[PDB]
């Protein structure tokens, strides 16, 4: 004999949460600026809207002042579409979150989690994409995907900065041509420098090993 | 004239809609001689558009211009599609894929040899009608070559392109 | 002869990606193998190549990669007109495997075009090694000619499936009985 | 700083095979060559490097090919940022080519300040020589000071277009009025 002793919860529910978001909105509301030039204030104000489930770059819209939280998500955005190009030689088409976040963005201090979904915003435009390297987020300007290899040889770079033709052998049991072979490769594509000076063995160089901050 | 405020949503694309045709548009096709044509990528065609024609009529999000951008059929704007190329290239476009990604076989073959920069050169150094802009150029050649249209010649300096006129499909 | 033109192609010497153009190019990658062996006479090749290179040597520009020979060789390998080997025929794909023979006609298209030379010669029974029919007053205007004798081992070897001719052993290694 | 962390990417020091990485190489090179030569206020420079070089100063790892730093150097030039002397600012490139002079600022533009350091007080009519809107005490937030004469001079001389201001030679020196 139980149906509606719950399904009555939901009608009042909906407005519970009608209520939190108008509510949402509001603390929003006010702090019009607190939000407009503050990342961790960011960050907050939306860990919230994320756990109601509620696109808080939309709140940004019930009343115009705050049209410009979002104006910074799409400026920052912006950022990233030309961040991307002006580099797609130094690098690749390859770029650290890191770079990105503690380089490129301290002109305009936006941080991490910004950064963040604005790269997320993008998937619209249908054109980067993300993939990491021992757990450190890259974004990727090229159209194609470094190797199911080449992340490797750039994952294996990661400790002091240069996959080697030996240090593969050697960290990786990668055999010694199937290595020189797809490391230079990795040089035509223009992914990671070259190195003679140190060696008999030559070096290969990840852009990235000199943004580690 | 009129910022980001209107009040009922789908204009305001449908219209921001016809502002971007029109600034794609007015990219172009001015020439005397008509044969020419534009094919650019997304993305591009994005910070251009904003960072041209609308830093204070109100800045747009990418969703936004991409919802834009879908609606020109629709609207009667007839110059300009958008369009997914193989599953990878996303541009709007002035023609059908092909005829362009031929013109550019055709012309690489005529310089063969070439590197990405040359490539350029003869696509941008000397103006005569080319709309192409790095990206589209760079997201094109590679289809050629996945697509075996392009012969590559991959060495430590660069990539050097050649017309697959050997080994047809 | 041996530069035939599309020898001299840049793009004939990257792995061309393409599924379907990865092929045909290594098809034609081959009967340059093939050919170069035949006009310009030669038995076996390397892999790093035979000092001159049908693929490396290339010195008016720059050569051919290992892994990409290893997998022109392996295709060629299948369609039957190389065959591996250390000293040795049979394989083991490392030390076994490290010189191919070429093959203008099949492996057997050699064992027949031998016994023609008893078609000819009113020499159908005798017992000849070697050393013989390959080199010396051997050399006729039959190109099995200076073939070096381990081949010839293997070019033999399906004679003795057919006509059954048999061959003489010692420590396992030739002459024959056709 | 001069410490742009890229001065300390080993790569960096050796011209990279790559075409489009080559170049970013350069420009980058030229990029902070520059900056040094700002902050630190130096000047002009070598093919070594003002004690120090920028191409190796950096013994503490490694150093660029001279036959690079050339092509840098020109490439350098050819943008016009950095200027070719020997002890009098010109060329012919050889006796005529050892040290650099260096552009934060252009030059149509580096007198500007210069001019604009008389129009910001009028002293304009008036005689001045170099070794005075130098070393002396217009050592303002004026970052030509300390420059030198010898190149100053450079730096004035586009103080006339076709409308100018003017120098007080000598077959021995120079100094001016605006």
């Amino acid at each position: 004999v139980n149906k509606t002793i719950l399904e009555k919860q939901s009608v009042e529910l909906r407005d519970q949460l009608m209520v939190f978001q108008e509510r949402l909105v509001e603390f929003a509301k006010k702090h019009n600026s607190e939000l407009q030039a503050s990342p961790e204030f960011r960050s907050k104000f939306m860990h919230m809207c994320s756990s109601i489930g509620i696109d808080p770059l939309s709140l940004f819209d019930r009343d115009k002042h705050l049209f410009t939280v979002n104006d910074f998500y799409y400026e920052v955005c912006l950022k990233v579409i030309e961040i991307c190009r002006q580099t797609k030689d130094m690098n690749g088409g390859v770029i650290s979150f890191q770079e990105l976040e503690k380089v490129h963005f301290r002109k305009l201090n936006v941080g991490l989690d910004d950064l963040e979904k604005s790269i997320d915003m993008l998937k619209s435009l249908e054109c980067f994409e993300i993939f990491q390297i021992r757990g450190k987020k890259f974004l990727r300007s090229v159209p194609n995907e470094l190797t199911s290899d080449q992340t490797k040889i750039l994952e294996i770079c990661s400790i002091l900065g240069y996959s080697s033709i030996s240090l593969l052998k050697a960290n990786l049991g990668w055999e010694a041509v199937r290595s020189k072979s797809a490391l230079d490769e990795m040089v035509a594509n223009g992914l990671l420098w070259i190195d003679y000076q140190g060696g008999a063995e030559a070096l290969y160089w990840d852009p990235s090993w000199i943004t580690r901050q | 004239l009129d910022r980001e405020k209107f009040l009922n949503k789908e204009l305001f694309l449908d219209e921001i809609a016809r502002e971007i045709y029109e600034f794609t548009l007015s990219e172009f096709k001015d020439l005397n001689s008509d044969t020419n044509y534009m094919i650019i990528t997304l993305v591009d065609l994005y910070a251009m558009y904003n960072k041209s024609m609308r830093i204070g009529t109100g800045l747009i999000s990418p969703m936004e211009m991409r919802e834009a951008c879908e609606r020109f059929e629709h609207l009667g704007l007839n110059e300009l599609k958008l369009v997914k190329v193989n599953k990878r290239i996303l541009c709007v476009t002035s023609e059908k894929f092909d005829v362009v990604k031929e013109k550019l076989v055709d012309l690489i073959g005529d310089n063969p040899g070439s590197d990405l920069l040359r490539l350029t050169q003869i696509l941008s150094s000397n103006n005569s009608k080319s709309n192409w802009t790095l990206g589209i150029l760079m997201e094109v050649l590679q289809n050629c070559v996945d697509e075996g249209d392009l012969l590559i010649d991959k060495q430590l300096s660069g990539i050097y392109y050649y017309k697959n006129s050997y080994w047809p499909s | 002869s041996a530069l035939p033109p599309v020898y001299s192609f840049p793009p004939l010497y990257t792995r061309q990606p393409n599924s379907l153009t990865r092929r045909q190019q290594i098809s034609t990658w081959i009967d340059i193998i093939s050919q170069y062996c035949k006009t310009k006479k030669i038995w076996y090749m390397s892999v790093d190549g035979t000092s001159k290179n049908l693929f490396n040597n290339e010195d008016i520009q720059r050569s051919v990669s290992q892994v990409f020979i290893d997998e022109i060789w392996s295709q060629m390998t299948k369609e039957g007109k190389c065959l591996p080997i250390d000293q040795s025929g049979r394989r083991s794909s490392n030390t076994t495997t490290t010189r191919y023979f070429i093959l203008w006609k099949s492996l057997d298209s050699w064992a027949s075009l031998i016994l023609q030379w008893f078609e000819d010669s009113g020499k159908l029974n005798q017992v000849i090694t070697l050393y013989e029919l390959s080199e010396g007053d051997e050399t006729v205007n039959w190109e099995f000619h200076r073939m070096p004798e381990s081949l010839l081992y293997y070019c033999l070897k399906p004679l003795c499936d057919r006509n059954r001719a048999t061959m003489l052993k010692d420590e396992n290694d030739k002459v024959i009985a056709i």
